[PDB]
């Protein structure tokens, strides 16, 4: 019974830790999505300036 | 009250209240029934998604444009498009608003008569008026003379106007437009391995054409350069990955405008039908038309067309005349801006086709004095 | 009244009233006649023990599953199983309850027609409806799109669905499933000395597979590690003592899913038939299917499969798309939970095959509009 | 004994999941760092262009 309690406690902590890690990776994935949007927008704006200047 | 300046077009329906700068709602004119079976129950699946909704579910639809070349080939779908435009994109009942449709030159009469009959019977507008798509584009430029080349997506037409007096014998309507360029681009992409067949993938090819293609200043030099270096190959990411690289297909797709022999059409390019349209005019207004050549319509937005066309016309025209090509940055909505200006005029307020007049003479009223 | 959501399956029959969270009675679908002679008189020995009763007397029986690969090969035994399920595990007479069976995709017609004929003639239900086992598993996830890989015990099938519209041309049904993995495990255990032959000992090998086997993240590294260290050897106690030690048989048994060449099957693994099923779909719904890959069925419960499959698909798929694998903890009963949800819907209440309709068109009614 | 075995298996599963999640989050952080490096490089090039345009 004592060993079962110990193992259950460690497994519960492991579940909590993996939940925290999954939330953290979600946050960082969202941040990378935002920065990818930033690069898309800046490249699009540079292309717009290029086409405006080449087309006067 | 305010007037509704609708503009059916062919490819993008542009609408909005009279007196503004830009159309309120712009959305593709496609009606796509679902084609697969459908197993989820209660999902709320409709029988036809129109407008911009069918550009997001296009993976399981069969989009079909209701307007082929200016003319309308499928009246039920066009009625559906109009109903959507009035009720969901503007949310104004048509019972309390005049409408100002637009129509290409030299179109079949039955199309115009059916259009007015629908507007008066189904939607029950107070008064509607049909205007030629080129006069509006001339309004928007703030001119009163000039020869306007309105290369839309359905049909390219070239209406010369002087001092407000249109010249009906010099209108040169050519049926090459953006849609044929999309089909030709989709046909030459197969030379590298990319095959687009489904009616949904035509939209992807259209996006490629819009974002990458450009008109070459000199065709042979570009063909020679693209065949030696690799400074032209621009890549593009499909809606699922697998980037593609477009080589000399970039300036070969829109070159069809100046050499319609590419898609097998006999006629001369848009660079020579303008000169022919000018030469049919009288000998004393050719200088003004040379100096005030106006571009409009969506397809004239290719980067570098306002220089190629000027070079071509300068080659054709006499050496003394000055050739100037007006290419406003708001080219795409030029027709609608002109429509708003025309509908906002006080002098024009008595030209509408009032409903009692239609009740007395039938749909054939449109060909009469109220043009 | 309430509906009976039965789910024949192949290996475990799961049943229960519509509107709950879990099936009421889950028991193996085996019917085993005794094989020895029997000398005690008056012991009350029956002629066939079905369901969970024959998993306790399996020492003197010859268990034989009545469903081989989705299809039903022994109709009398299947009728016996259904009779047991209705009368002893649920204790509700079928004369007062609609039934909702489930069937694998691409199964023979005669199987489905015989199923409906039995349900209407022998058990005499009021109305029954047959549904594809993958749409239900998609219901249970609360999605409306996604490609579901339902690796049961009889047959593994992979049905892609978008916006509620199933794609009938992209269903990839493969006949490798849990039973073949049990046989392969029983065949590779002989490399250490343990021989299981009797049809009763197949159950012991199944228990070994359930409790010990796991899917390796990388196969070659695991094969190298298990051949040097001894950190993998897990022991297990047979039903009579004589513990056994499983070495690298642990991850070699379920590896057959990703390399069906182990059991001599030609086809590609479950990691590549999903990608092929996606690539048959249209080019515009591939991103959504990539992002909503759903796992279901019992055999997808191996510890570490939701990572191996994601790694494999990410290797195959384009680098830009995001690959996500939905693996709910209630995987085993996902099909039945979805069945309960579907039977509890009000919109679905008029899709049942009413008995008068069957009387008018015969058993071939199932292929008709009432699918 | 059954409960102890269940707990041990849960613990092993959670530990392996946490290992995979940690490796994945580190890799995604590396990718974000690389894209930020590209953005900074082109931004410095544009800043040099602006410095020259100050003379324009
Ligand atoms: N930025 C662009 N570059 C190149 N082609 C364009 C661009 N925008 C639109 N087009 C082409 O023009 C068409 C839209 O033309 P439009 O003026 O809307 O036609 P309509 O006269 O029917 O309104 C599209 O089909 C597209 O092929
Ligand atoms: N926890 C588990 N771990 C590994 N395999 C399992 C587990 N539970 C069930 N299985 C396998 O799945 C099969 C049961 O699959 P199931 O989903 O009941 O099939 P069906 O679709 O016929 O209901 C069993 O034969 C067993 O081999
Ligand atoms: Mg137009
Ligand atoms: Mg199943």
């Amino acid at each position: 019974s004592d060993k079962l309690k110990e193992a259950e406690t460690r497994a519960e902590f492991a579940e909590r830790s993996v939940t925290k890690l999954e939330k953290s990776i979600d946050d960082l994935e969202d941040e990378l999505y935002a920065q990818k949007l930033k690069y898309k927008a800046i490249s699009e704006e540079l292309d717009h300036a290029l086409n405006d200047m080449t087309s006067i | 009250t305010t007037a509704l300046v609708c503009d059916n077009g062919s490819g993008l329906v542009k609408a909005g209240f009279a007196g503004d700068d830009a159309p309120r709602a712009v959305f593709p004119s496609i009606v796509g029934r679902p084609r697969h079976q459908g197993v989820m129950v209660g999902m709320g699946q409709k029988d036809s998604y129109v407008g911009d909704e069918a550009q997001s579910k296009r993976g399981i639809l069969t989009l079909k444009y209701p307007i082929e070349h200016g003319i309308i080939t499928n009246w039920d779908d066009m009625e559906k498009i109009w109903h959507h435009t009035f009720y969901n994109e503007l949310r104004v009942a048509p019972e309390e608003h005049p409408t100002l449709l637009t129509e290409a030159p030299l179109n079949p009469k039955a199309n115009r008569e059916k259009m007015t009959q629908i507007m008066f019977e189904t939607f029950n507008v107070p008064a509607m008026y049909v205007a030629i798509q080129a006069v509006l584009s001339l309004y928007a430029s703030g001119r009163t003379t000039g020869i306007v080349l309105d290369s839309g997506d359905g049909v390219t037409h070239n209406v010369p106007i002087y001092e407000g007096y249109a010249l009906p014998h010099a209108i040169m309507r050519l049926d090459l437009a953006g849609r044929d360029l999309t089909d030709y681009l989709m046909k030459i992409l197969t030379e590298r391995g990319y095959s687009f067949v489904t009616t949904a993938e035509r939209e992807i090819v259209r996006d490629i054409k819009e974002k990458l293609c450009y008109v070459a200043l000199d065709f042979e030099n570009e063909m020679a350069t693209a065949a030696s270096s690799s400074s032209l190959e621009k890549s593009y990411e499909l809606p699922d990955g697998q980037v593609i690289t477009i080589g000399n297909e970039r300036f070969r797709c829109p070159e069809t405008l100046f050499q319609p022999s590419f898609i097998g059409m006999e006629s001369a390019g848009i660079h020579e039908t303008t000169y022919n349209s000018i030469m049919k005019c009288d000998i004393d207004i050719r200088k003004d038309l040379y100096a005030n050549n106006v571009l409009s319509g969506g397809t004239t937005m290719y980067p570098g067309i306002a220089d190629r066309m000027q070079k071509e016309i300068t080659a054709l025209a006499p050496s003394t005349m000055k050739i100037k090509i007006i290419a406003p940055p708001e080219r795409k909505y030029s027709v609608w801006i002109g429509g708003s200006i025309l509908a906002s005029l006080s002098t024009f307020q008595q030209m509408w086709i009032s409903k009692q007049e239609y009740d007395e003479a039938g749909p054939s009223i449109v060909h009469r004095k109220c043009f």
